[PDB]
Order: C-alpha cells, then structure tokens, then sequence
C-alpha cells in the first residue's frame, strides 16, 4: 500500500492507506499502484476511485486538480 | 542399421495412406498420384482426441454438481468459464452455435498439438516393429489437411452468417461500395474485399499449419543429427518453448474464429 | 503438401463433433453452473431485503 | 541439376522477407500493448484481448508466405 | 526453361514485399491504436470502429501484390 | 548411425522434461483449480448465512 | 526466346516496392489520425476529411507503379 | 535479350524506389500534420498550406524519377 | 559442382534475415517493456508475464525459418 | 550494345536512391518544421527560413547524384 | 575450387547480417534502460537485471546465425 | 568493354549510400535543430552554429565517399 | 584466379555490415545517453559509467564480424 | 584480367555502407545532443565534451571500414 492525501486549499478531503487508485489524467486514464515511479500531471473535472487497502472502494468527485 | 540421417529424416516426415480407388497401403516411395489418398494415421488420432475430449466432457455434463465441485469438475468448468467469457466479450448476437464452435475447437486442438511433446520415434518404433505398417507420424495438426479443412469450414461458415445477418443485397453493399464508394472503383473494391475475405480463413489455417510443421521438423532434426548425450541440451529448451507455442496458437484459432463471426454477422 | 481427400474426412469428423457438443454437452455444463451462480445471487437479494 | 536448386532460394526469399515482417509488426503492437499495460493494469484483460484481435490482423500476409514457401519446398521441393 | 525456374523467384520477391508493406502498417496503426484505447476505454468501440475503416486503406495495395504472386505461381506457372 | 543411442538420448530428454513439467507447471494449476473451490465453498456459505 | 521473363522481373519488383510504399505511409499517417481522433473525439470527422486529403496524396506515385506493373506484365508479357 | 530486358528492369528499380520515397516521406509529413491539426482545431488551413508548401518539396524529386522511369519505358526501349 | 553451395547460400540468406526480424523485434518489445519496469516496478513479475506471451508469437515465424534453414543445411546438404 | 545497355541500370541505381533519400529527409525535416508551426503560429516565417537554410544541405548531395545521373545516362550512355 | 568462393560469402551475409540484428536490438533496449535510469538511478540495479533478462532472448537467433556461420567458415570450410 | 562498365556501377552504388547517408543524418539532425528552435527562437543562433558544427561531421564521410566515386568515374575510367 | 576477388567482396560485405551495426546500435544509445545527461547533468558520471556497459553488449558480435572480416582479408586472401 | 575490376565493386561497398552507417549514427546522436542544448545551453560545451566521447566510439568501425577500403582500391589493386 500507499499514502493518498486529496487536499483542497480550503480543506482536507482524504487521508487514508490505499491500494491503487484510478483518475481522468489530462492525458488519459491513469492506474497508480504502489511503488509506482514520480510522475505529475493535471486531473480533469470528474470522479477518482479509490480502493482502500482491505479492498473498501469509494468516489470523491473532483473539480479538477494537479495529481 | 543401414540408416543416413538425411534418409532416416526423410522416412520420417513420410505419412502412411490409404488408396481409396484400391485399397491398398501407400509405399515408403511410391504415391499413387489419385487424390483420393487418405493420410490414415492422422486421421486416426484425430478422432482419437475428439472423441476422448467428447467423453470427458459428457462424463462430466451427466455428472455435474451445483454444489461445490468435484476437482476434475472444477477444472471442466473452469475451461468452460473460460472459454464463455471470451465469447460473449466478442460476441453480442443469441447464436447457440458460437460458444460450442469455440470450445470444440480449443480443445481438440490443443490435445492435437500437445501430441507432439511426446517422444517422436517411440509410437512409430511401436508401429512398424509391433504392426509393421511402413509408416507413423502422429501430430494430427502438423499437416496441412486438417488445417485447411477446419479453416474452409469456418469460411462455409462465415458466408452462411454474412448472408443470413445481412442478406445478399447489403452483403453485395458492403462488397462493392467500400471503400471508395463510386462505381469505377466497384470493380477495384469486388477483388479487395473478395481477396481480403479469402485470406481470413487461409491464413487462419496455416498460421497453425507452419508453427506446428516446424515445431515436429525441429524434433525430428534433433533426434537425426545429434548424439545422444547432446540430443537433451537442445532438447529440453525447445520443449518447454513448444509448450507456449502449442497453448498460443490452440487460443488464436479460438479467438480469430470468434472474431470473424461476430464481425461478420453484427 | 499434398493435399489430399483427408481434407472432406476431417471436415465431416468436424461437423459430427460440434452438433454433439453443441447440443449434448454445453447447455448441461452451462445450467448447471448458471444454476450455482443464480441462487448465490439469490443470497445476496435475500440479504438486501432483510436489510429494508 | 538445373530446375531444382534455385527454387531453395525462391523459398528462402519469402521466408526471410515474411519473418521480418512478422517478427517487427507483432514487436511493434506488442510494445504498445506493453506501455497500456504500465499505465492502467486493470485494462491487462481487456487490452490483451485487444492484442489478440489486432495480432490476428497483423501476421494473415505473413503466414501466407509462409505457407507457399513451406509448399514450394516440400512440394516441388 | 528459364521461364518456368525464374518465376518463382519472382512471385517469392512479390509475396516477401507484400508480406512486409502490410505487416509494418497494420503493425504501426495497431499500436496507435491500442495506446489510444488504453488511454480512453470508453472509446474502444469508436475507435475500433475507426481502425477498421483506415486499414481498409492501408490493406488494398498489398492483397494486389500478394494476388498477382499467386497468379505468377499457378496460373502462368 | 547408432539408431539405439538415438532412442537412449530421446528418453533422457523426456525423462527431464517431465521433471521440469511437474515440479514448475503442475502446482500452478492445482493452486488455481483449489482456488477456485475456496472461491465456491465461500460463495455458497455466505448465501447459505443470508437465509438465516 | 528468354526476353519475356525478366519483364516479369521488373513487374515483381516494382508492384512489390509501391506495396511497401503505400502500405506503410498509410500506417503512419492512419495511426497520427488515431491518436488525433483518441484525444478529440467529436472532431473525428473533420479529422477523417483531412486525413483522406493527405491520404490521397500519398499513393500518387505508388498507383503510377502499380499501374506500369500491370502494363508490363499483361500488356508487354 | 541483353539489350531491352534490362531497360525495362532498370524502370522498375527507379519507380519501386521513387514510390518508396515519396509515399513515407508524405506519410511522415502529414502524420505530423494531423498531430499539430488535432492540437490545433481552428489552424488546420493555416497548417495545412504550409503541409502542401514542403509536400511540393518531397513529391518534386521523386517526381523527377517518375519522368526518368517514363523516359526509360517509352522513350529509350 | 554448384549445388552445394548454393543450397548453403539459401540457408545463409534464411537465418540472416531471421536473425534481422526477430532481434529488431525483440528488442522494440523489451524497450517499451523496460520503460514499463521503470514505471511499475511492483508489476514487474506481471509485465514480464506478459512480456513472455507476446515474445512467443514474435518468436514464432523467426523458429520456422530456422528449422527450414538447418532442414536446408543438413538434411538436404 | 551490352556495354552502354547495362549502364542504364547503374544510373537507375545512382538516382533511385537519391529519391529515397532525399524525400525521406526532407519528410522529417518537414514533419519537425509543421509540428513547430502548429504550437507557435506566430513565429511561421522564421521557421521556414531556418527550414529553408536546413533544406539547402539535406538537398544538396542528392542533387549532384541525380545531375551525374542524368549525365551518365544522357552523355555517357 | 568454386564451392570455397561462395562458402565464404553465404558466411560472411550470414554472420553480417546477424550483426546488424543483434547490435540494433541490444541498441533499442538499451536506449530505453538509460532513459528509465536518467530519471530515477535507485532502480539501476533491479532494472539492469530485467535488462539482461530481456537481452538473452534478444541474441537467441543472431546468436545462432553466427553458429552456423562459423561452421560454414571453418568446418565446411 | 565489362572494365569500364563495372566502375561505373561501383559509383552508382557509392554515390547512392553516399546520398542516403547524408540525406537522412542531415534530415533528422535539423528536425531537432527546428524543434529546439520553435521552443525557444532567441536561442536560433546559437543552435545554429551548434548545428553546423555536428553537420560538419555527418556531411563529411558521405561527401569523401561521393569524391572517390567521382575519382572512379573520372580518373579510374 | 576468382576466388580472391570474390574473398576481398566477402570480406567486404561483412565488414560494411558490421559497421552499419556498431554504428547504429552506439548512435541510438548515446542519444539516450545525451538525454539522461541533460535530465540531470550532475549523474553524467553515473551514466557514462553505465553507457560503456551496455555499448560492450552491442559491440560484441560486430567485434566477430570485424575480427573474421579480417582474418580472410589477410590470412586467407 | 578480371582481378582488376572486382575489387572496386568491394571498395565501393565497403565505403558506401560504412558512410550511410557513419552519418545516420552521428545524425542521430546530434540530434538528441541539440534538443539537450536547447534545453540547457550553459551545459553546451559539457554535452559538446560528451557528445564527442560517443562520437569517437560511433565512428571507430566506420574509420578501420574506409581505411580498408582504400588499401582494396589502392594497395591491394
């Protein structure tokens, strides 16, 4: 597992452990699993998955960001 | 024995036949040139393995549990999940015949294939020395034959479907407008869409035919040229390697089958 | 190679093979597990409406 | 003797030219195949069942090659 | 003599070149291809669909040259 | 040409092929075929627990 | 006399170059095409309009070939 | 023999190699054409002018070995 | 007299181009599987499953032209 | 005469692959050149001078190749 | 005699091209192990191992190719 | 007569590699010289002379290969 | 004699080869190279530690190519 | 005495390939090494130091092919 932070400039929205996660790069979907090398990108308006390790999975609407 | 390898080689890739306007045995040299010639041995272990796949396969369906699954239940209905999952990935249409098409043909060839693995001369040194029939070679795919059969039936196949889904005048339609779509090119698009349709099928046939042919010529080389303490080193790598290849092209006859089928009627 | 009448013989042993597997042998294998996997899911509707 | 040695070459000619075709093309969508697989792995099933149907594709012409150099030199050998 | 012993070498250079043409273009539009999905899987069947219709253009040129083998093979013979 | 040393080589060969075949290939199916009773054995135990 | 096989020759030849040419400038201009089409998706016509414009442009001297080809080897042989 | 045979091979080396050239040259242009095209959804005439400006450029040459092969096949045998 | 060495010139010009097209290949699939490592590297043991799938059909047509050319070699001198 | 009727294949060969070479490189220059003008359309002018400049040399050895081609075919033979 | 003349070339084609291959090959991987490694040299270590992993299946016909070439050379000599 | 026809061929062969070499390695040398340009024109000058400073080199080798190919034309005869 | 000439052109032969393989195989790695330097000029030592690593794999088989190119040349011819 | 001739066909070959080697290698090499400078141009001469280590090894077999074909045109001849 990995370390997730979803921050916004106003407040926090998550901080749990995950397994992988999926989002909308602008360029594309995108699957981060742990270990995975450092990479930045912006996110477009949309849902992220996350699946929580224990596999709990859940959808945080995002209006956009920097991943 | 009065053997050279090249000619021990060449009784090698000989079959045995059958004469069917004399019914006689043909000769380790002479053919009769009449096509009606049957290459008895392959035929022999072809229904061989389609019939010992049929066996198990019904002894399993009589039997079957809902419950949780006998073992070799378990591995039965595992090939058949398998092999339902692939299908209706591919295919949308209620057609009852794609899914059992596809299985039947997965599974015979890939015991036709693992035939292979076996050690070539021991069933024929059983043959011609037990039987003293002049001639085995037991790969029932690595001949061109039996490719070509499974693969014609499948083209009767592909223009039954492509007729009977979209009939003759959206069939004509298709052949003659794409690409270009104006008449002086109708004659140019009838031989690309007619030669295109042609390949699909022959080339599904000797996709299997050449990797197969030349996985045994392998086999038969190793065991000709080289001495017996050499005869392992190479061996055993292109064994293994064989292994791959036998499961890989069994799954893209499958799945190219299926492909064509659902691109034809849909 | 030489091709050869073999060619209609493996096309009929063919045709037999896929009408006895395809009426025989695959809806059987097929109720049976859609019969398991439909009555688990039974268990999971069963479930939800204890819950409401 | 005169007919026979030259249609080794003939054969030779479209099994080589037939390998190279083959063995770059199928490398080529192999490695996209590889890269969407780095990107998002729970695409693997699907996309290698992409691969197959394009793979399918790729090598007909190939395999056509192979096939009639394979008959010219065990047929008319 | 020579007329019959040449022509196989001639159809084994068509079917060798056409073997290649079409396997590198199929090969390479396959690949953009399976990124472009990989990338966006909602797209898959827009995009497949696209994919067959511009390699019906990359196929036409080949399949001439591979008929024309096989009629320099059997039928001039 | 040893005709005898050529069936002698070709049983060493699978005599080793065999070795490699069941200790490499063998447990990878059987782990996926008990897998698949774990995955079944669950599935009905939990639908059973729902109609209590 | 023999002067009618290499005429057959030079039409194996330069149907087999003009195949490779078409085949792979095709592939590459249809994948750019994709991946354009991946990213755009309702720009997808407009995009097919100006990829048929260029994909005409590009078979020109292989449709010449082509052309030649035959005439050699039905016409002349 | 000797003489015309080898004209009309040598016609069929310089258009195989001038459809060769021409046509992955434009595939390579215009491929970079629809990448900056989709880039770009408004500029496609401003960027597509210039494409014809440099095509002049890649087609001109090959063009000059077209009129060379047509030399060789009418005009020289 | 001739035919020996023109049957090992067959053979030579078999595994040369085989040698060709399954080492470009290979190597095109094993750089975008490394730039796929680099990126994933937990997915390692899985990429390079994945790897050994698509490098068996990559392998296939170059093993036939081998076997042919040690066939045309040895079996036939 | 076979002396000067064979010298035609020599300048076939000389100018052939000149095209090749030629419409390739500039293909790519042109390529690079189209993608600078799509993400800066202010800055078009000064791009196809530099590609202009650049062009000069890609063009200049093919040139004399063709002209000796011509020369040779022309003047020699 | 004449058979040593064309032994030594059908050796030096065989064994040349095979070179061409293997160098390629090994260059193209290569090339995407020190781009991996640029961007983050911990994995050094682990992705040189899959480097050689993927490596010895590059070689595996060139490698073959050359066998054959040395015993054309020296034992067929 | 075949003496003089030979070094003829000998520099159509020289003279074409010479052609492809320097056509390509300049081709792609200033498609990156134009891409590093369109990021940053106030840089132009200076790449400029870089430019020309590495197209020293890749011009060279092909240039003194088409001298020697004129050297055989000219003075050999 | 011929067999002489016909050494010195295989000799010939595979030494080109061999140098178009080195040549390639080293320009491909080094560019790479050339990135990851730039990407962090600071680790231009650790890379060309490796660089060399790797170009003693794409030399190896060139190295044989030379190697028996010259023992023909000077030993046998 | 046709030992004349020859080996200005193994001259010219060994020069012709050893020049397209030479020049597509540095042409590739330089151009990764101008898109390194025109991202970081206070490193330009480190990168010109670099750049003209890879240079050296690149044209190492390219050099001893050029210099042997010399001593074929001048010193064997």
């Amino acid at each position: 597992t990995y370390h997730l932070d979803v921050v916004s400039a106003e407040q926090q929205m998550f901080s749990g452990l995950v397994e992988k996660i999926q989002v909308t790069g602008s360029e594309g979907e995108l699957g981060i699993y742990p270990g995975h090398a450092p990479l930045l990108t912006a996110i477009k308006p949309g849902m992220i998955r996350i699946v929580k390790q224990h596999g709990h999975e859940e959808f945080i609407y995002l209006s956009g960001g920097i991943l | 024995e009065n053997m050279t390898p090249q000619d021990y080689i060449g009784h090698h890739l000989n079959n045995l036949q059958l004469d069917l306007r004399t019914f006689s045995l043909v000769d380790p040299q002479n053919p009769p040139a009449t096509f009606w010639t049957i290459n008895i041995d392959s035929m022999f272990f072809s229904v061989v393995l389609g019939l010992l796949f049929l066996v198990l396969f019904r002894s399993v369906a009589k039997k079957a549990t809902s419950g949780v699954p006998g073992k070799f239940q378990t591995a039965i209905e595992l090939v058949i999940g398998f092999v339902n999952g692939s299908v209706k990935d591919m295919y949308h249409g209620k057609s009852k015949l794609i899914a059992p098409l596809a299985l039947t043909i997965f599974v015979w060839v890939f015991l036709m294939n693992l035939m292979d693995l076996l050690p070539i001369d021991l069933l024929p040194y059983i043959a011609e020395h037990v039987l003293g029939l002049p001639a085995l070679r037991v790969v029932p795919s690595a001949d061109v034959n039996v490719t070509l059969s499974m693969a014609l039936g499948v083209f009767i196949l592909i223009l039954f479907y492509s007729i009977k889904m979209k009939g003759i005048g959206g069939f004509t339609k298709e052949l003659t407008l794409q690409p270009f779509n104006h008449w002086a090119f109708i004659p140019v698009n009838l031989i690309l869409e007619g030669v295109s349709l042609l390949s699909k099928p022959v080339s599904l046939g000797l996709r299997l035919f050449g990797n197969m042919y030349a996985g045994e010529l392998i086999f038969i080389l190793i065991a000709g040229l080289l001495p017996w303490w050499s005869q392992w080193i190479l061996n055993v790598p292109w064994a293994i390697f064989h292994i791959l290849i036998i499961t890989l092209q069994a799954f893209i006859f499958m799945v190219l089958t299926i492909v064509y089928l659902s691109m034809a009627s849909e | 190679m030489n091709l050869n009448a073999t060619i209609l013989g493996q096309a009929i042993a063919f045709v037999l093979f896929v009408l006895f597997a395809m009426k025989y042998v695959w809806p059987p294998l097929m109720a049976a597990i859609e019969k398991r996997q439909k009555e688990i899911a039974d268990g999971l509707a069963s479930a939800e409406r204890a819950h409401k | 003797n005169l007919n026979m040695d030259l249609l080794y070459m003939a054969a030779a000619v479209m099994m080589g030219l037939a390998a190279i075709g083959a063995a770059i093309g199928i490398g080529i969508l192999g490695g996209k195949f590889l890269e969407g697989a780095a990107r998002q792995p729970d695409l693997i099933p699907l996309l290698r069942t992409q691969f197959f149907i394009v793979m399918g594709l790729v090598d007909a012409i190939p395999m056509i090659a192979v096939g009639l150099g394979l008959y010219v030199m065990f047929a008319v050998a």
